[PDB]
């Protein structure tokens, strides 16, 4: 009886923008926005993620959540791609983009209900972004000298461990900073060659003990045992290592070369053939000074017998992924053939031994103060296997956070723990009333959108938002008789588990946010908020 | 048209936390009757169609396979209780779940769970310190080597069907632990075999290993069952005349060839069969059946053989005589052989049982149990398992705390006084933690039939009067000192329980949303 | 795993369901206990029809999913090897103890006090015989 109008395409459900479809798009984000509000901060909450394969996952990181969630709606999908923008270029700050871009759209509803055009809303945030990036350059307080000292690395790593693993912040800091200083060289005035790859730090774990018994190795650790009767090398300096792709056996042909057996007379010659050929090839390897042979393939029985008489440690690594990072320490190259250990393909190792880790014996690969290693290993110990795996995810994110300390302006820092967002409120509203025109509406609301960061940390910490927040606003508002402003840039959001009249200072715990992390987060959050405001309508087709 | 989850259920808010609370209560409610030595037993039917009844929280939660994520966390922490300690998996889940029940009214008042979790971490930190104060170092003090092991085993065996015969069972229980190196004690190294029929007091302790004697094949009244120093040979392959599986197709047109291929099938088997005699071993053990031809040839040379022996029993034979299993009969080396001090096949229980006895190289033992019914003996074996763990941990851990409600009250007693100095929400949280510690002595009285109202209140009286050691007597209902009643648990159990229960509680209270992907 | 097809009986409603379920299985062989007892028609899975009053045959021929009744089958299985003539007598006697136990549960007596009560009851009756 009731006809239909407005949908000329096919049988569908037509949604006109006159019903506030742009508001419904933000409402769909509000469902996901509330998910990230319990994530950011050391007081944040962990989410249980049940994988499609029937695996239980409990983690604070929201990037794992968005990866497991399959998104359709564009405004949420852009935020997922914006999260990947923050995840690929940096290993920290993923919760900053999702929460900020969500609040920028929340305060935009007041402008949409006012009747302010979406294009004029976008123009307001673009002008306020240039005002913010101008301030973010002046919000810089300290900068690291790139001395790469352990204490200097603790200042960077300490705030990174927070918001992920709490209570281990001081314990994990000494473990991570030691592994970074091993693979991080000390140099200046060279920007051509990049340094500190993510693969430079390997993390292994074993059941038993605790984080106090964890140790850091200056090189890679192998799980496999020393199959050969030689358990460890000597104390001589610069032991030569050889990596062979071809298995250890009688010399064969690079193409095929499969040994066939016909009569027992050939088997007697095959045995003596493997005896003379292996003894001839392995002897020339020992004569060249190579005391360790890394075999990427299987090792024959007669190959073990002759190498044990020459005192060469037999070490097998069937995994090619471990051999790739292994070439970054000694510098050896794998040989497809066998019997020609070219010295240019030979590496150098100081110490190869077998250590007992968690009750199991493992053969390590390491060095002492020579032939600098580009790969290190963190040995973790813990009682709970589930919590020990989550610590590994927190350390891996801490390694990618140190990557932001490289050449692209990663030394400068801004006050963290909600200290920067509060000052940006007064600075942007100062530009709002100063800039004439209709932009003052969107510019002032752009500073109000920064109130979510201090409120989020307060809601997750159980603190009263009616107390800490207004005391934090008055904390950055002072009257100074002079040009230089003083008294306090250091008032942050309080992390207390044991109360504290008022709020504390950033200078006490040295908890700050990086400039490269903050400046990149603003650009991604605005472009993500601009993309949602740019969509006034959607078009779909039948699959 | 567009959907965010693509049909993947995800729920959040305070209702999701309440749903996590109801899951912790459901897991707790199932384990409440299983708490304590006198606690009730649970009936669990696995999808494997194996009906099991046990009160041990480890085995219980492993066979339930609860898919609920918040309830599965209580199962994962119970497996950690079985790893770090191995005892008390029932109480660690009940105490962790009770923290969820006491935190439920705080969620309705608007109290954040993070302040609730922070209050427990300060309460446990003070709780572990009080346990160290309650840790009593005792070895030779006011006790001998024999009285320490016996008097502690009598309490674990008290209030049981073995109460009257307990005098005989403590002797075999103490000798079972002392039969192993006191530096490393494993419950798996103590074997227990149930013998149907016979009197309970006639049970014997075997220094070596014994098995079921599953050999079903004829040829009896031969192969003498009593050897002094028999040479034990472990075998793999099958020596029977007519084989088990394979065959061959032979076409012969002659009568002498018909007998030839039958003798050929005999000669191929007799070849490897005669090689067993060339080894010169009196005992032939194999995981595969030893046929009539083999047991008859072994009978003429007075060689004893038993076939189809369980793999779990053959592994203990290796740990007994120090032998090794050889695949064939040809290459058998002399060091793979083994010998005991005595070998005898007992008819106890109207069933034949082979046993090795007097093995000096034995790292394991076997304890035989007898009784009027198989179900009663199973209760004797499980009541023995509870007694072995008390005797084992007594030698391995010299730091003990008074159990049976004693330590549980003292930890809850002092934290109520410590909460008076702390002001704010943390005061009601610590008071809720101390109130949550009252579920352990409660359920001990409810599962044993005692009145929870009178005994607990009377326990709160005398314990507050300046004596810290008052527990709950499990024999005659009353309040009393368990240090005199010899109810003892090591301090590592009470410390790891408060650490693991609060850890699992802090993991569940920190979950706002449960995202489950379908596929 | 597989949350469905899992039922749980605990506490109040569990004790009443266990006694009534064991009573229904016992009420089967009650009329079959005696020299004058009544026979039953048992149909094998192959279709053969047999008529016998033997309790060891009836309890074995009956295929039941009740775990409480499976304990009754294990009760007659262990005694059949020891005796064999007390098959139908032990189940009716055990269910009679369960029927009296259900009455004690309704009076507020814990099942542990009932189990310890029947234990001292047997020791006293054995001395009298």
């Amino acid at each position: 009886q009731n006809p239909n109008a407005g949908l000329f395409k096919q049988g569908y459900n037509s949604y006109s923008n006159a019903d506030g479809q742009i508001i419904k798009s933000i409402a769909a984000i509000r469902e996901l926005h509330q998910m990230c509000l319990t994530s950011m901060g050391p007081c944040g909450r962990n989410k249980i993620i049940v994988n499609h394969l029937g695996k239980i996952i409990i983690t604070n990181d929201a990037a794992t959540m968005l990866r497991e969630l399959d998104i359709v709606h564009p405004a949420v999908k852009v935020l997922v791609m914006a999260t990947e923008q923050q995840k690929i270029d940096m290993g920290d700050g993923t919760n900053l983009v999702m929460i900020l871009a969500g609040e920028l759209l929340n305060v935009s509803e007041k402008l949409i209900s006012m009747g302010l055009s979406a294009v004029e809303i976008i123009q307001g945030y673009n002008m306020a972004r240039k005002f913010t990036l101008k301030e973010l350059d002046e919000m810089v307080v300290g900068e690291i000298t790139d001395k790469n000292d352990k204490n200097e690395l603790l200042k960077m790593i300490k705030p990174v461990i927070s918001s992920k693993k709490y209570g281990s912040e001081d314990i994990l800091s000494e473990l991570v900073s030691e592994a970074v200083s091993h693979v991080l060289p000390v140099a200046q005035q060279a920007g051509e060659i990049p340094y500190f790859n993510v693969d430079s730090i390997r993390v292994v774990k074993i059941m038993g003990g605790s984080l106090s018994n964890s140790t850091v190795i200056k090189g890679m650790v192998f799980n496999r045992e020393p199959e050969g009767h030689v358990k460890s090398l000597s104390e001589d300096k610069k032991h030569k290592v050889a990596v062979f792709t071809c298995p250890l056996d009688i010399a064969n042909t690079e193409t095929k070369g499969t040994v066939l057996l016909h009569n027992a007379q050939e088997m007697l010659d095959f045995s003596k053939g493997e005896e003379k050929q292996i003894d001839a090839m392995m002897k020339e390897i020992a004569d060249m000074g190579v005391e360790c042979i890394v075999a990427g393939a299987g090792v024959g029985e007669l190959a073990l017998h002759y190498l044990n008489r020459y005192g060469i440690l037999v070490l097998k690594v069937p995994s090619k992924f471990e051999l790739r990072r292994l070439c970054r320490v000694c510098g050896a190259t794998p040989l497809p053939r066998l019997g020609a250990p070219t010295p240019e393909e030979l590496g150098l190792v100081e110490t190869v031994k077998t250590m007992e880790i968690g009750g199991d014996r493992v053969t390590v690969f390491k060095q002492e103060q020579g032939e600098i290693s580009r790969t290190s290993t963190i040995i973790l110990r813990g009682a709970t296997q589930n919590n020990l795996d989550d610590i590994e995810r927190a350390i891996d994110d801490g390694v990618a956070a140190v990557k932001g300390l490289m050449k692209p302006s990663g030394g400068k820092l801004l006050p963290g723990a909600g200290a920067t967002e509060i000052e940006l409120i007064s600075r942007i509203t100062k530009y709002g009333e100063r800039t004439p025109g209709l932009l003052q509406l969107a510019i002032k609301q752009f500073a109000v959108a920064f109130e979510v960061v201090p409120r989020t940390l307060a809601e997750t910490a159980g603190l009263d938002v009616n107390e800490v927040l207004p005391n934090l606003y008055a904390a950055h508002n002072v009257t100074e008789p002079g040009a230089v402003k003083t008294d306090h840039l250091y008032k942050g959001v309080d992390i207390d588990g044991e109360s504290d009249e008022g709020v504390k200072d950033i200078r006490e715990e040295n908890i700050y946010d990086m400039l490269a992390t903050k400046k990149f987060a603003i650009n991604v959050a605005t472009e993500a908020a601009t993309t949602v405001l740019s969509i006034d309508q959607i078009i779909m087709a039948k699959k | 048209i567009v959907v965010l989850k693509e049909g993947t259920d995800a729920s959040q808010g305070k209702g999701q936390i309440i749903s996590n609370i109801n899951a912790c209560v459901a897991v707790q409610e199932a384990l409440k009757p299983t708490l304590g030595p006198l606690g009730s037993d649970i009936l669990i039917v696995t999808s494997n169609q194996k009906t099991t009844i046990s009160n041990d929280g480890a085995t219980i939660l492993k066979l339930l396979d609860v898919v609920h994520p918040a309830a599965k966390t209580l199962v994962d922490i119970s497996r950690a209780q079985d790893a770090e300690v191995g005892d008390g998996t029932t109480s660690v889940t009940i105490l962790a779940g009770e923290l969820m029940k006491e935190a439920k009214p705080f969620l309705e008042e608007g109290i954040s769970s993070h302040l609730i979790m922070k209050g427990y971490r300060k309460a446990v930190s003070l709780a572990v310190e009080k346990i160290n104060e309650l840790a009593v170092d005792i070895t030779s003090e006011k006790s001998s080597g024999r009285e320490l092991l016996e008097r502690c085993a009598r309490t674990a065996m008290s209030s049981k069907l073995i109460h009257n015969n307990a005098d005989f069972f403590v002797k075999m229980c103490v000798d079972a632990v002392l039969s192993l190196d006191r530096n490393d004690l494993d419950d798996k190294l103590i074997g227990i075999k149930k013998i149907p029929g016979g009197a309970m007091e006639e049970s014997l302790f075997i220094n070596g290993v014994a098995f079921k004697k599953t050999f079903s094949y004829a040829g009896f009244e031969q192969q003498p069952k009593k050897f002094n120093n028999p040479k034990i040979l472990s075998l793999n392959v099958e020596l029977e005349l007519k084989a088990e599986k394979d065959n061959a197709e032979v076409r012969v047109e002659h009568v002498e060839d018909y007998q030839a291929i039958v003798d050929a099938e005999w000669q191929l088997i007799f070849e490897k069969l005669r090689q067993v005699e060339e080894t010169g071993a009196n005992i032939v053990l194999s995981k595969l059946p030893i046929g009539d031809l083999a047991t008859q040839f072994f009978a003429d040379r007075n060689i004893f053989c038993a076939g189809r022996v369980s793999a779990d029993d053959m592994n203990r034979v290796i740990q007994a005589v120090g032998g090794s299993i050889q695949s064939t009969t040809s290459d058998i080396k002399p060091e793979h052989l083994g010998t005991c001090a005595l070998f005898e096949e007992m008819q106890i229980g109207s069933e034949r049982y082979n046993l090795f006895q007097g093995c000096p190289q034995a790292k394991t033992c076997t304890l035989l149990l007898r009784g009027g019914a198989e179900q009663v003996i199973a209760e004797v074996e499980r009541s023995l398992h509870d007694a072995i763990m008390i005797v084992k941990r007594a030698l391995q851990n010299k730091l003990i705390v008074a159990g049976g409600g004693a330590t549980e009250m003292e930890v809850s007693k002092c934290l109520r006084d410590y909460s008076k100095t702390i002001a704010g929400k943390q005061q009601m949280i610590i008071n809720a933690f101390a109130k949550a510690l009252e579920v352990i002595p409660r359920q001990l009285c409810e599962n044993a039939g005692f009145d929870a109202i009178e005994i607990l209140n009377k326990l709160r009286l005398a314990h507050s009067k300046g004596e810290k050691w008052y527990g709950v007597v499990f024999e005659t209902e009353n309040i009393g000192d368990n240090f005199a009643k010899f109810v003892w648990e090591p301090a590592l159990v009470k410390i790891n329980a408060l650490n693991s229960a609060t850890e699992a509680t802090n993991l569940i209270l920190s979950v706002d949303e449960t995202i489950t992907n379908k596929g | 795993k597989d949350q469905g097809n899992k039922k749980r009986q605990h506490g109040l409603e569990a004790k009443k369901s266990h006694i009534l379920a064991a009573r229904s299985v016992a009420s089967i062989i009650k009329t079959s206990l005696g020299p004058r007892g009544l026979d039953k028609i048992l149909i094998s899975p192959d279709g053969e029809i047999t008529i016998t009053n033997d309790g060891a045959t009836i309890l074995s021929q009956m295929e039941l999913d009740n775990e409480i009744a499976k304990l009754l089958v294990q009760l007659s299985k262990s005694q059949d090897d020891e005796i064999g003539d007390g098959t139908t007598g032990v189940v009716v006697l055990a269910s009679a103890l369960l029927d009296q136990a259900l009455e004690l549960i309704q009076k507020g007596i814990h099942p542990i006090k009932i189990a310890n009560g029947f234990d001292e009851a047997a020791k006293l009756a054995i001395s009298k015989l």
